[PDB]
């Protein structure tokens, strides 16, 4: 809800 | 110029951090014994080979789940309500909200355990999401955490008793949307005066990011093993990196506090409760 549930890597 | 551990202390001591967000992850629960999923070594871990987990971050996408649910919901199993107790660094942040200085407490576990302290759902965002419910993956029936408990303890896929899709507890999924709650941040980041970061490697999005959303002001302290993230490239003036075991690190903050003693009475009565 900030974007979605990412690993920034 | 920079300020110390003692310094942030003073200014909470001095009532001049009157609103402090707080944002934690899994560094905050391994005191309470809960292993790493990924680490070899545990009864968890080498339950979770039995499988054909290509890596273990799978056992949170949802390709993955799909395909085989039995890896996630071992891991449900295992940190379902009740297995685990809260540790310290808990206990600090109950004491913080006791004192009157919680603004919010945004957290990426799902263990559970900021509410098993007794801090107040109201005062919570669980930005990864919560074993307390669960939604029936084809219908989208909701369903209380608890009535799906039989299952998970018998090491049974939970379905649905209305179309028998498989009933997912409302954990985040990677390439799922943070909970409606998530979007507090937006009228909460620019309202704190102080935040504190703990046990995290803010290697997730877009929870990492709220580091940022802070004013320029406000002091960023940092208790953690490694210094990491937005601070280790963004870094701001008044930013504070206590590095180290994160409950070392806690302990040290709670006795510049003047909470020490508060503080272990406050963890025999609640670990006593459970
Ligand atoms: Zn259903």
């Amino acid at each position: 809800s900030y974007g979605r549930k990412k690993r920034r890597q | 110029g920079k300020l110390s551990l003692q310094d942030v202390a003073e200014l909470i001591r001095a009532r001049a951090c009157q609103r402090v967000v707080v944002m934690v992850g899994a560094g905050i629960s391994t005191p309470s014994g809960i292993p790493d999923f990924r680490s070899p070594g545990s009864g968890l871990y080498s339950n979770l080979q039995q499988y054909d987990l290509p890596y273990p971050e799978a056992i949170f996408e949802l390709p993955f789940f799909f395909h085989n649910p039995k890896p996630f919901f071992t891991l449900a199993k295992e940190l379902y309500p009740g297995n685990y107790k809260p540790n310290v660094t808990h206990y600090f942040l109950r004491l913080l909200h006791d004192k009157g200085l919680l603004l919010r407490l945004y957290t990426q576990n799902i263990d559970g355990l900021e509410r098993v302290s007794g801090i107040p759902a109201s005062k919570l965002v669980e930005a990864h999401g919560t074993f307390a419910s669960a939604t029936c993956t084809v219908c989208q029936r909701p369903f209380p955490g608890e009535d799906i408990r039989a299952d998970v303890m018998a090491d049974r896929v939970p379905r649905c008793p209305v179309c028998t899709g498989v009933v997912k507890p409302d954990i985040v999924f990677f390439g799922e949307p943070l909970p409606q709650r998530f979007l507090l941040h937006v009228v909460d980041f620019p309202m704190a005066d102080l935040l504190l970061i703990l046990g995290t490697s803010l290697e997730v999005e877009p929870f990492a990011s709220l580091t940022e959303a802070v004013r320029s002001s406000v002091p960023r302290l940092l208790i953690n093993r490694d210094l990491v993230g937005p601070l280790a490239w963004h870094p701001r003036s008044r930013d504070v990196a206590q590095l180290g075991d994160v409950v070392h690190g806690v302990e040290s903050l709670v006795e510049l506090l003047g909470w020490t003693e508060e503080m272990r009475d406050l963890v025999q009565r609640e670990t006593g409760k459970l």
